[PDB]
């Protein structure tokens, strides 16, 4: 049992070490903070750069933010760098591919690794794990699809292990809003797939860390539990398109190209990423996979634990989580 | 002109009260009281080194030096009586010569070891040197050296320190009773201590080192440990006797790193038992820090004050109300005790006791069950009849306030109980509550030796409580009062020496149980903190309920087990044997997550149906005064004008066995100085 | 009279030790005390004294009910009368 | 040194407010009452004799003892005549004394600094606004009563992107050592 | 009005509401100067103390944790008292214990003893 | 042991206990001694006057040293 | 410009309304100096200065009255240069022994 011993904020203990598996991303900026500012220590296993959990170092107090240096397929590693710790977060995941590492390598195989990880060392309380909203077997996306059987696999392995399956984030590192406003800042419009008719629930990134941080809190209510986690209200791609354009003061501008066009665009990064022994650019918006997974809607299924079961309302997303979007004025 | 540390003198009769100058302005002093103190009243402190306020007056260290008109020679100020019309100066190049003389006699073969003593920053010899001494040293030739002594496992002794004022010579020979020590030798080496290996071994042998002005006796279980700046200081109270002595504890951060006594005239002029002094190292063994369930395997988990709340309410509205028991701990608070109480009532059950209760205790008079005379009265006394107590061993404190009575006056002091070894010349009367009856029915010296002496005192041990024949016992003492006039419109004799903290306040707040098989009778046992409960006599299958803060011997008994707050955690209030009552103060942060006595049991009422009214230790305090208003006046003491003569007797002979050894350690009693390493020490070495 | 303790479960008189308004409580507390503690032995009769509280008498009933009456100005009788009310009440 | 256009002052100066006067080798003292600091002081700004034209500065003493807790301190300088003096009032927390600004121009900021460590007010005071603590400051930090450490501390909140204002939580607490002598009085 | 001085005063107001204790420090044990007393504190009770889990420091989180040792020295309770009330928060004061001055005598040291 | 343990983890390199053990008691020949702390008493601690009546050695509480009486 | 202490009920009021009225002037600048237009709600905004006013009522020193609207002034300045069922009891309980 996790014991608490100072008033809160900084400089505490809340007897809780975290290793957060790809904190260095978009949300482990917050989620990392959450935990340093609950007094917790957050280890920090970083990949390759030493500057990369750099930030993350100034969000807790001396020693608690501790970053360690691994091989993700080195297994003596991992269990090196889970050797201290007391939970554990996955958010490892990539949305695209590269030579090296594939969507099934990128989400399956990992979790299945850190799964038996933390099934092999007996010092585990907490296994939070996260996915994506339309992460279904039966999904178009390839790696929804991958973060699906990750997360089958999480709970197969180690049934005390929670799923959390936030929508997309938008804040002031993510990578939807960011594209969008940069690519109508350079091209005067933004490129609509399949007129924009689609329709998801876009999720405030401290809100989803703020619901990771209760669920950590739960007293015992979610030990093998998935939360689908979403918006206040429903919004069409279209909405999010034009909710972006006013936030940015510019005059919006679509040109809705077809699915099939789409799709024949994104096609020849693959085959050349597996081709060629050199890196290809990221794709920022022509990406297969988000075409693939934008085929279908994901939303909340009405059925699954969500932000009202677990505790905390969401943010509406005019004004608080849009504020980033003013440095794109003028 | 108030006087030096704002004291108050004593005037004998305002009649004797003579004028004399001190430093020009004239003050007003009794007869017999030196100059010393004249100087003192006047508001001016003189240095001194050999001499104690308590202890007797000794020229040893000629440092208290003062120039007294019409005398060619300084006068020692702690020896010279004033005189009327005596003009005392201490600011005179005289006066300051002197002292400056003394004091570097004093230094010349003092070691230069001061930042290894451990009285750095609260050695006199370093105050005075930089107050009143030169900032110099003549003196380079050979120093003395002497050998260290090796006096028990609480007095480490470093005896090149010692400036040889034979203020601990005579404090064992006066005050501690016990005479062991002794300066032996002449001339300028010469060695203090036992001439042969005698470790010293008395309950007030922890005030020896506090006396000693330089490092040279110094607590050993506080050896090297922290200076005297880096300790803060918290003025409370202790709960391992029911003297309720006033202390000092100094702590350096969460940790509590010594004990050390304060001033109360009252209660304990400047001295300390050495279970109180020493019962600061059981804190930190043993100490419960999280709720826990014993499981069906046998073993604690650990759970959240939510689970073990609840699952404690579940079983306790499972059971009925009729078999449901509550006993209080040695050391409560009031407003545990009260908490307690009102919980186990609305719960349905009229069986919460404290410990060291017997089953039919006549709790109704407070006059009854505390010491009428008080400790000054003890003072004041003239003959004692101890009768079932041994004050050595329980109220070491009241132990000493009759040796300082009986030295002061020849009393003539009886004691009846089993065999025991006093340090005031006792008459052991007999071991009998038969030879109590003697006494009552007259025909006998003593009670000859009580009639015809006037002030007599007559004290009843705690332990009769746990008889079965108390009400004759005190039918008995009652018929004694009635035929000796111990009891008088302007003098109270009658007293009962409580042996626990909580007692007293138990007994106002009424915990007394109902029935003998009250504890064995019961499915649902609260353990208020209780380790001497006799845990064999509860059903196998009872639950039982451990509020407690260290594991000693209801842990392996308990399902369910609450972590709490120490006496030096907390903010409770206690009553002593003389009727005061007075606060403790939250020293050092609680252990773990655990919570106040009262908090928890609040807490577990709310959990469970019935919700205690009062969310607040003022609320709980206005239910105190509800119940018994005399536990709402902190530090003041309320004497009882109700007799207690009025009290019925139902047996009408008392029982033929002797009286028992209720203390038989007085180094493991509690559940804190059973934890302690160093008391264990001291209870292997010194018994 | 002989019958408090079938219903009353704990008794308490408060007073003074000097008080003007707790003298008339004090000779009732002594006589009243040691005829019914003759009468009924294991009802606790508790007597508290403090420096300036009200003169006032609590009964504490099963489930642990109390209830209070202020005995300032009544005389002997009553604050007998008050007491076998109190008795009766339970 | 040199006491004379002090003395020269109690000769001269009414008498109605000088409340006492402190004859030292560490400073001559004016004590006054506040009704009457800037009347004094324009005396002997102006006065021939006495020419104390140059405010040294102003300081704030705390004595929480006192009924009226704050000491205001004035050293004034008399280049003409080669001398230092000094003139002082008591004021509590809520009450307003008079402001000498129009007097000594400099005064401006050494009272903007009496008001930020203390909370004295002035009366006629240009503007009062705070001088040396941060923005939004809450507390008087030179009161006696204030912690040494403050209430707040700053750090920087990265899903705000600034720097946030929080409850002190330091560790390693100020350790204070009581060195004081029994014997030193 | 008792509390008006403390609510202008700039302490936050969470600090305004808590239970200080006013007491005279009482003269050390291990000396007998009397130059230390007579003196008046408040005493904040401010015991959440902690270690720090990288050096083992004594962390804190109270701001009145050493304020009323170190700075906050009165002349008087009743200045204590009015200082107490003017800020606002509750305060309970403990009654100091002062020694007794009784007549002492070397005389009376050396006593005579009764016939045998 | 204990506190060596406490105040050290490198367990390896011998701690000052041991060579201060290790360094063997001096014999003087006088009743009394002058512990310095080295060569140079300026150098060193504050004077120790150490006793030697007691058969065993004695330590010098600075510097510990282990002086024993030569007869 | 600080003014003299307040000799009166009356004067301290008419202080109190002189605030008041640069309060609610200076309320639409906030606006534009935080922007938090989704749920600012002005007329709440002022509702809730009235509510302080409202509930520092029970001042009565005119001195107190004037040192309060001094610091508000100051905070009015501070804020334009933007510069930012278990019963209560069981909660607390559950939480920490220090409440
Ligand atoms: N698009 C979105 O924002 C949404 C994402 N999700 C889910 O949340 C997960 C986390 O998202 P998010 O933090 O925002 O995205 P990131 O890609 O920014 O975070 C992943 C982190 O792991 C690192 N990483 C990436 N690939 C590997 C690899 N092969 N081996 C080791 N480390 C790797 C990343 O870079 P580095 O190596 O430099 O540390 C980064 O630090 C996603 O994978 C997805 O399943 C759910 C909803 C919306
Ligand atoms: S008592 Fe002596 S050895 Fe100890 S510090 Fe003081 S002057 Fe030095
Ligand atoms: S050991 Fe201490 S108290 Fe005893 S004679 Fe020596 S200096 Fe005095
Ligand atoms: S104190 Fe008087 S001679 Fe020592
Ligand atoms: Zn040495």
């Amino acid at each position: 049992h996790l014991v608490r011993k100072g008033t809160g904020g900084r400089s505490s203990v809340s007897g809780i070490i975290a290793t957060v598996f790809g904190a260095t991303g978009f949300l482990g900026r917050y989620v990392v903070q959450q935990l340093a500012k609950m007094g917790s220590q957050v280890l920090v296993p970083f990949r390759g750069s030493e500057d990369c959990p750099r930030h993350l170092k100034l969000m807790g107090d001396l020693g608690q933010i501790v970053p360690m240096k691994y091989n993700p397929r080195d297994e003596s590693s991992v269990k090196a760098v889970m050797a201290k710790a007391n939970v554990v977060i996955n958010l490892i995941g990539r949305d695209y591919e590269t030579r090296n590492y594939s969507f099934e390598e990128v989400h399956y195989h990992m979790a299945e690794n850190l799964a038996k990880i933390s099934r092999e060392h007996g010092g585990i309380l907490r296994f939070i794990q996260v996915s994506c909203l339309g992460a279904s077997p039966s999904s178009p996306s390839r790696m929804l699809r991958a973060k699906a059987a990750a997360e089958e696999v999480v709970l197969r392995e180690l049934p005390e292990a929670t799923i959390l399956k936030p929508a997309v984030m938008i804040g002031t590192e993510d990578r939807i809003l960011n594209p969008w406003a940069h690519f109508a800042k350079k091209y005067g419009f933004i490129p609509l797939f399949g007129n924009g008719s689609t329709k998801i629930q876009p999720v405030y990134v401290v809100d989803v860390a703020a619901a990771l941080t209760t669920v950590l809190k739960d007293d015992g209510t979610s030990m093998g539990k998935t939360y689908e986690l979403g918006g206040p209200e429903i919004f069409t791609v279209h909405d999010l398109a034009e909710l972006m354009y006013e936030t940015i003061r510019e005059w919006p501008r679509y040109v809705k190209v077809p699915f099939p066009i789409a799709k024949a665009l994104a096609t020849p990064r693959e085959i050349l990423l597996n081709k060629v022994p050199f890196p290809l650019p990221t794709p920022e918006i022509l990406n297969l996979d988000k075409i693939q997974a934008l085929t279908t809607d994901t939303i909340v299924s009405e059925n699954a634990l969500t932000f009202n079961d677990l505790g905390i309302i969401p943010h509406k997303l005019k004004g608080y989580p849009v504020e980033f979007l003013i440095s794109y004025r003028k | 002109r108030s006087p030096l540390a704002g004291a108050r003198v004593h005037f004998a009769n305002p009649d004797d009260a003579i004028e004399v100058f001190v430093d020009g302005y004239p003050v007003k002093i009794p007869k017999g009281m030196t100059v010393l103190q004249a100087c003192e009243v006047a508001g001016v402190d003189i240095p001194r080194f050999c001499y104690h306020s308590r202890l007797s007056i000794a020229g040893n260290c000629r440092m208290c030096l003062v120039e007294v008109e019409k005398s060619p020679k300084p006068v020692a100020s702690c020896a010279m009586p004033a005189l009327p019309g005596m003009k005392i100066k201490t600011d005179t190049p005289v006066a300051k010569k002197a002292r400056e003389g003394v004091m570097e006699f004093l230094l010349m073969n003092h070691p230069l070891d001061c930042p290894i003593c451990d009285q750095g920053g609260e050695c006199d010899l370093q105050d005075q040197s930089m107050a009143f001494g030169s900032d110099r040293g003549r003196f380079t030739e050979v120093k003395r050296s002497v050998v260290d002594k090796n006096l028990g496992p609480l007095v480490k002794t470093v005896m090149t320190r010692c400036i040889q004022c034979t203020r601990c010579v005579r404090f064992a020979t006066e005050v501690a009773g016990v005479q062991d020590l002794g300066m032996l030798g002449r001339g300028s080496g010469e060695e203090i201590g036992t001439y042969v290996e005698k470790l010293l071994t008395s309950e007030l042998s922890g005030n020896v080192i506090d006396i000693c002005p330089v490092g040279a006796l110094t607590s050993k279980p506080f050896a090297f440990k922290a200076r005297n700046w880096e300790l803060k200081g918290t003025e409370t109270i202790d709960v391992t006797d029911a003297v309720g002595s006033n202390i000092r504890i100094d702590s350096r951060g969460p940790e509590v790193m010594r004990i050390v006594p304060r001033l109360n005239e009252d209660i304990n002029e400047e001295w300390i038992s050495d279970k109180t002094r020493f019962c600061y190292d059981g804190l930190k063994r043993q100490r419960l820090n999280d709720p826990m369930i014993r499981g069906p395997d046998g073993r604690f988990k650990a759970v959240n004050w939510r689970d073990a709340l609840s699952v404690i309410a579940d079983i306790a509205h499972q059971v009925k109300p009729e078999e449901i028991v509550g006993v209080a701990g040695k050391l409560s608070d009031a407003e545990s005790m009260i908490a307690l109480k009102d919980f186990l009532n609305r719960m349905g059950s009229n069986d919460v006791w404290g410990e060291g209760i017997g089953v039919n205790t006549n709790a109704d008079f407070r006059s009854g069950y505390i010491m009428n005379t008080s400790i000054a009265g003890l003072e004041k006394a003239d003959v004692f009849l101890l009768v079932g107590t041994q004050p050595r061993v329980e109220a070491a404190m009241v132990n000493a306030r009759i040796r300082k009575t009986v030295r002061s006056n020849q009393a003539k002091v009886g004691y009846i109980g089993p065999a025991t070894d006093f340090n005031y010349d006792h008459k052991h009367l007999g071991t009998d509550p038969q030879t109590l009856v003697e006494i009552a029915e007259g025909r006998h010296p003593f009670f000859k030796t009580l009639s015809d002496a006037k002030n007599p005192v007559i004290i009843v041990g705690a332990g009769v409580f746990e008889r079965k024949d108390q009400d004759a016992i005190f039918a008995a003492v009652e018929t004694i009062a009635q035929k000796a006039n111990v009891v008088r419109p302007d003098w109270n004799g009658l007293n009962v020496l409580l042996l626990h903290a909580a007692q007293a306040a138990a007994l106002d707040l009424g915990l007394v149980p109902q029935s003998e098989k009250s504890l064995e009778s019961a499915k649902f046992v609260y353990l208020m903190g209780a380790d001497d409960v006799n845990l064999d006599k509860i059903p196998d299958d009872a639950f039982v309920v451990y509020q407690g803060h260290h594991g000693d011997k209801s842990v392996y008994r308990a399902n369910v087990i609450l972590p709490t707050a120490a006496f030096s955690e907390k903010e409770g209030t206690y009553q002593n044997t003389e009727g005061c009552t007075q606060q403790t103060l939250p020293a050092v942060p609680t252990v773990g997550d655990s919570r106040d006595d009262w908090k928890i049991i609040r807490a577990l009422s709310e959990v469970a149906g019935v919700r205690l009214p009062y969310d607040t230790i003022g609320a709980v305090r206005a239910r105190i005064r509800n119940v018994a208003p005399n536990l709402v006046n902190v530090d003041e003491r309320e004497p009882a004008t109700l007799p207690s003569s009025l009290r019925p007797s139902f047996t009408q002979k008392v029982d033929t066995t002797p009286f028992g050894t209720v203390i038989e350690n007085f180094y493991m009693t509690d559940a804190i100085t059973r934890a302690s390493k160093i008391m264990a020490q001291c209870s292997a070495t010194l018994l | 009279r002989g019958q408090l303790s079938k219903n009353i479960k704990e008794l308490r008189f408060l007073m003074c030790q000097s008080s003007s308004a707790s003298a008339s409580a004090r000779a009732f507390v002594e006589k009243n005390y040691k005829e019914l503690k003759t009468l009924n032995p294991k009802l606790p009769i508790l007597i508290r004294e403090c420096s300036g509280v009200e003169p006032q008498l609590w009964a504490r009933y099963d489930l642990g009910v109390e209830k209070a009456i202020k005995l300032e100005g009544l005389s002997e009788a009553q604050i007998s009368k008050a007491l076998e009310d109190l008795a009766k009440a339970g | 040194d040199n006491q004379f256009i002090f003395k020269y002052s109690w000769e001269t100066l009414p008498k109605k407010w000088v409340k006492k006067m402190e004859r030292s080798e560490h400073g001559n003292r004016f004590d006054t009452k506040t009704d009457y600091l800037f009347q004094l002081l324009c005396f002997l700004k102006l006065h021939t004799y006495t020419r104390v034209q140059v405010l040294i500065d102003i300081c704030g003493v705390d004595y929480p003892s006192r009924k009226r807790r704050f000491e205001v301190v004035y050293n004034l300088l008399s280049t003409r005549y080669n001398s230092r003096i000094r003139v002082q009032t008591s004021a509590d927390e809520v009450t307003r004394i008079s402001s000498v600004v129009s007097l000594f121009p400099s005064a401006g900021w050494w009272e903007r600094e009496v008001w930020d460590m203390f909370g004295v007010s002035f009366i006629n005071h240009p503007d009062l606004r705070r001088i040396l603590t941060d923005y939004g400051f809450e507390g008087h930090p030179l009161r006696k009563d204030f912690p040494l450490s403050g209430y707040v501390e700053v750090r920087y909140d990265d899903p705000e992107k600034r720097v946030v204002s929080e409850p002190i939580e330091m560790t390693q607490e100020f350790r204070y050592f009581d060195f004081a002598s029994p014997w030193e009085q | 009005k008792p509390g008006e001085i403390g609510m202008v005063s700039g302490i936050p107001q969470e600090h305004l509401r808590r239970r200080v204790v006013i007491y005279s420090p009482a003269r050390t044990a291990s000396q007998q100067g009397s130059g230390k007393v007579g003196r008046w504190k408040i005493n904040f009770l401010s015991t959440q103390k902690w270690e720090n889990p990288l050096m083992g420091w004594t962390s804190t989180g109270d701001p009145y944790a050493h304020v009323g040792d170190s700075a906050l020295t009165f002349d008087s309770a009743e200045a204590a008292k009015a200082f107490a009330e003017k800020h606002g928060w509750e305060y309970s004061v403990k009654k100091r214990h002062t020694p007794l001055l009784k007549v002492k005598s070397y005389a009376d040291n050396f006593k005579w003893k009764g016939f045998p | 042991s204990n506190h060596t343990a406490k105040w050290m983890q490198d367990t390896s390199k011998k701690s000052p206990m041991e060579l201060i053990n290790e360094v063997p008691p001096i014999k003087v020949e006088g009743r009394i001694v002058a512990c310095e702390g080295d060569t140079n008493p300026a150098l060193g601690h504050p004077i120790e006057f150490i006793c030697l009546d007691l058969p065993e050695p004695a330590v010098c509480k600075y510097c510990g040293l282990r002086y024993v009486q030569d007869h | 410009k600080v003014l003299p202490n307040s000799a009166s009920v009356e004067e301290a009021r008419q202080r109190v309304f002189d605030f008041f009225r640069a309060t609610c002037r200076s309320l639409p600048s906030v606006m534009e100096i935080y922007n938090l237009y989704d749920v600012t709600s002005v007329a709440q905004l002022r509702s809730t200065v009235a509510s302080e006013i409202r509930k520092n009522i029970g001042v009565s020193d005119p001195k107190v009255i004037d040192m309060l609207l001094f610091k508000g002034m100051e905070e009015l300045m501070n804020v334009v240069n933007h510069s930012k069922a278990i019963s209560p009891f069981l909660k607390n309980f559950y939480s920490s022994n220090y409440f």
